[PDB]
RNA sequence: ACAUAUUAUUAUCUUAUUAUUUAUAUAAUAUUUUUUAAUAAAUUUAUUAAUUUAUAUUUAUUUAUAUCAGAAAU
RNA sequence: GGAUUAAAACUAGAGUAGCGAAACGGAUUCGAUACCCGUGUAGUUCUAGUAGUAAACUAUGAAUACAAUUAUUUAUAUAUAUAUAUAUAAAUAAUAAAUGAAAAUGAAAGUAUUCCACCUGAAGAGUACGUUAGCAAUAAUGAAACUCAAAACAAUAGACGG
RNA sequence: GAGCGUUAAUCAUAAUGGUUUAAAGGAUCCGUAGAAUGAAUUAUAUAUUAUAAUUUAGAGUUAAUAAAAUUAAUUAAAGAAUU
RNA sequence: AUAAGAAUAUGAUGUUGGUUCAGAUUAAGCGCUAAAUAAGGACAUGACACAUGCGAAUCAUACGUUUAUUAUUGAUAAGAUAAUAAAUAUGUGGUGUAAACGUGAGUAAUUUUAUUAGGAAUUAAUGAACUAUAGAAUAAGCUAAAUACUUAAUAUAUAAAAAGGAUAUAUAAUAUAUUUAUCUAUAGUCAAGCCAAUAAUGGUUUAGGUAGUAGGUUUAUUAAGAGUUAAACCUAGCCAACGAUCCAUAAUCGAUAAUGAAAGUUAGAACGAUCACGUUGACUCUGAAAUAUAGUCAAUAUCUAUAAGAUACAGCAGUGAGGAAUAUUGGACAAUGAUCGAAAGAUUGAUCCAGUUACUUAUUAGGAU
């Protein structure tokens, strides 16, 4: 039959309707006594341009269709060099329009300190105005100003105390929660496998069937999955 | 797409009919002709041992 | 340096021959075509030599391109 | 392919104490174009460049896996009855095995694997010619003919040593 | 041995090699090609290769903690001595 | 599967390292020497120049031409006609020389070689010349005449042909029969054109090369693809340090020869395969196929007949030259082939034999006492 090759296009775009192609075949090297790969470039016709550099195509033999072509393109195996040339399209659309958001982005944050930096009046001044009219009984208007500035309308210890809080507090109890989970999973797996009784029990209990006659392997997932859907699930 | 000007599919294979390929080549005379010269008859003799080879 | 021989090349010069392509002929031949003599046969027809007519096939000269080769330069 | 690259040298502009090719003198000597001494120019210095050469050496390309010990530091960690002790790496020194012409190497110059550079008797020769690069000195690349049966390394025993 | 010798030639006769010190490590490093070489598991295939999925022992990124004050470039200073 | 080393350093030792030797061989030369026989080879050099003779002829059953005899005719013999037997290949014709033979100049590959269970454009109304089968073979002209040539007729969009001769018999030139030729068609056989992949010496102190150059489109040309050639219009490509381009050198290869344990290396004489060439260059004709050992023109050399002439020994033998070096100006067509012819036969320096030469191989070249 007509002599099919494999190979990469190395080459397109260059002339009208032709591709270089790079065709590597094994042969042995009787000196060196070694299988080697001889690697030979082909141009090939592309009657439909759609080849592109990277892509892994088969090309088979034709008649002769000029001084040097005498293969064309029958089939693209992979596409990656097609690919490259979509992806490429759409990172310049999808870059630009992030870098307009961030771009918003910095200009607002810019305000946001300008404007902070008009208003001379500081947190410590405005915390000891706060904790001295609530102990003092004074309501000048700055307070009024003070319950916009922060939206504090209510002037009490437990306000001032709700206007100074730290991200670091949250993450404090976040993480003593995820401890909790870990450890408590780990303990409730650890007992029910010491005890075979409790955990045949356990598993029929949360329906499994004939839990019993199940692998190691095989039913320890299962209480795995079950003690981290009974500690993650219901809470 | 193929090449412009080219086949896309191998040309058929040509199989033989040797009842065909015997019709054709080494036919048999249509007619019991009147072999009577001395000619006639060592070519009538010579034409069948050919067609029976 | 250089004097030699050989080869290759060319935006050059000359060029046999050939191919292709131009223009021309009161060009030749055949047929057609228009007439015209001479001759012959018969009692219009044929032949030959001319002229007109187109057609095909050649010939001469001519235009252009390429070309063995030589010259010059490298 | 690229970059960096001692000293000397070179192209400009500064600087120039000391040192110091050369040069001119003083000695020494049979002679002294030297060793020693004097005066001491370039250079040695800085700024901006050119050039890409050294015994540019560990005369030992880089990477990975692996193999028997000791000593000595360093680092990290651990412990305590708190200052040592116990661990794991690195470095260095001396070694076993192995390797090697041996000298020796010693975690490689061992056991293996992967990649690169390079070599094929001496002399001629890193020369000639050509080419490339440089302001230049030069640098890179790099032969052949003729001649010879030499030439070279480690080690051994001598002889000799101002 | 009806040949023998000699000259001219061919093949064989050590790379089942080497490069500290004998010919031979590039001044050094960076890095391109390499038709150079190179992890693990599983499943396919047309099979030491390809593809897919998965993995972290090579190679990296960012932190945290501890440690160190060297090597480049630049700027600003000091010191003994010399003439 | 078959793998050996030796001499030479050094005062001596180990090692590095070259050189030489031991083996086989030749397309061999030379020196000395030499018996017979059988077989295998023989200008590697100047693709230098060539005296002389040969190497391609054959057909009379294509057409003409020339005799002799007999018979008939011709009232005197010049001629004619037919039969028979001969002659003619200095007239017109047919077939044959694209092979074989010789040589290795050119050729490093758009061309050449080798290989592949390769390919299409998806190769002509090509048969070159035999086989099988079927059908046809007509009319004029031109030449002295024809199987010469020319123009027509009819034969698979349809196109595209031809030829008679010999011998008998019967007829009144014609018809049959036999024999040998001619043309067409279909298939077979033999045999052709084109392309791909892979490999094929040295130098980079030849590093850049290319400009129809790389690709696209269209026409011309061809049986047929393609910048293969010519014409037009576009794109800016293509090759290259895994060596492009350039230069030098060389015919290539094997189930051939030599050598080695082998991988390999060498040769390319001999046997066989392939290519190229026939003093040099180009072009054209015929044809399926030729830049043909043809033709044309030119170049070089020679020759005689002095013509827009002939010849070119790389066919055989042979001569001169060159060189260290390579042979008979032999016999035969008996054999195997080839060409012509219907046959009888003719031709054949293909070929087969012999000669020359230890160039190679083999056998023999007296045994017992
Ligand atoms: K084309
Ligand atoms: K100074
Ligand atoms: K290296
Ligand atoms: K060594
Ligand atoms: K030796
Ligand atoms: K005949
Ligand atoms: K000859
Ligand atoms: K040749
Ligand atoms: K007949
Ligand atoms: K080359
Ligand atoms: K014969
Ligand atoms: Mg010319
Ligand atoms: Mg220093
Ligand atoms: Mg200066
Ligand atoms: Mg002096
Ligand atoms: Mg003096
Ligand atoms: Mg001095
Ligand atoms: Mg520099
Ligand atoms: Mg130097
Ligand atoms: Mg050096
Ligand atoms: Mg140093
Ligand atoms: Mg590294
Ligand atoms: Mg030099
Ligand atoms: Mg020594
Ligand atoms: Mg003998
Ligand atoms: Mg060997
Ligand atoms: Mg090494
Ligand atoms: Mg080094
Ligand atoms: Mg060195
Ligand atoms: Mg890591
Ligand atoms: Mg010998
Ligand atoms: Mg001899
Ligand atoms: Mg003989
Ligand atoms: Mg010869
Ligand atoms: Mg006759
Ligand atoms: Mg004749
Ligand atoms: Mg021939
Ligand atoms: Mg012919
Ligand atoms: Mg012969
Ligand atoms: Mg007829
Ligand atoms: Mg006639
Ligand atoms: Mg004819
Ligand atoms: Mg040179
Ligand atoms: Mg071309
Ligand atoms: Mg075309
Ligand atoms: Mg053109
Ligand atoms: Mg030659
Ligand atoms: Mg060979
Ligand atoms: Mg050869
Ligand atoms: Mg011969
Ligand atoms: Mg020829
Ligand atoms: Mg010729
Ligand atoms: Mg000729
Ligand atoms: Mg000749
Ligand atoms: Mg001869
Ligand atoms: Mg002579
Ligand atoms: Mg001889
Ligand atoms: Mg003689
Ligand atoms: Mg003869």
């Amino acid at each position: 039959a007509r002599q099919n090759f494999l190979g990469l296009v190395v080459s397109q775009g260059k002339m009208q309707k032709t591709v270089k192609v790079r065709v590597e075949t094994k042969v042995f090297n009787k000196k060196i006594n070694k299988e080697l790969f001889h690697r030979r470039d082909y141009l090939v016709h592309d009657e439909g341009e759609i080849s592109r550099e990277g892509d892994l195509v088969r090309i088979e033999a034709t008649r002769p269709l000029s001084k040097r072509k005498f293969f064309a393109i029958a089939e693209i195996i992979r596409n990656k060099g097609q690919q490259f040339a979509l992806y490429e399209s759409e990172a310049q659309l999808s870059v630009a329009k992030e870098e307009a958001q961030k771009a918003k982005e910095f200009l607002d944050k810019r305000s946001v300190r300008e404007n902070k930096l008009n208003e001379k009046t500081t947190l410590l001044r405005d915390i000891r105005t706060i904790q001295d009219a609530l102990s003092s009984g004074s309501t000048p208007k700055e307070l009024l100003e003070i319950k916009q500035r922060y939206g504090i309308q209510d002037f009490s210890q437990e306000t001032v105390r709700q206007l100074l809080q730290l991200d670091i507090s949250g993450l404090e109890v976040n993480l003593e929660k995820q401890r909790s989970l870990i450890d408590r999973i780990q303990t409730r797996l650890s007992e029910l496998l010491s005890n075979d009784l409790k955990c045949d029990q356990f598993l029929k209990d949360h329906g499994v069937e004939d839990p019993l006659t199940l692998k190691k392997n095989i039913k320890k997932n299962l209480l795995r999955k079950h003690v981290m859907m009974d500690m993650q699930q219901p809470s | 797409k193929h090449p412009k000007g080219s086949h896309r599919l191998s040309p058929k294979v040509n199989f033989i009919d040797v009842d065909n390929l015997i019709a054709k080549t080494v036919a048999e005379p249509q007619s019991i002709k009147s072999s009577n010269g001395s000619a006639q008859k060592v070519r009538l003799q010579k034409a069948e041992l050919r067609r029976k080879f």
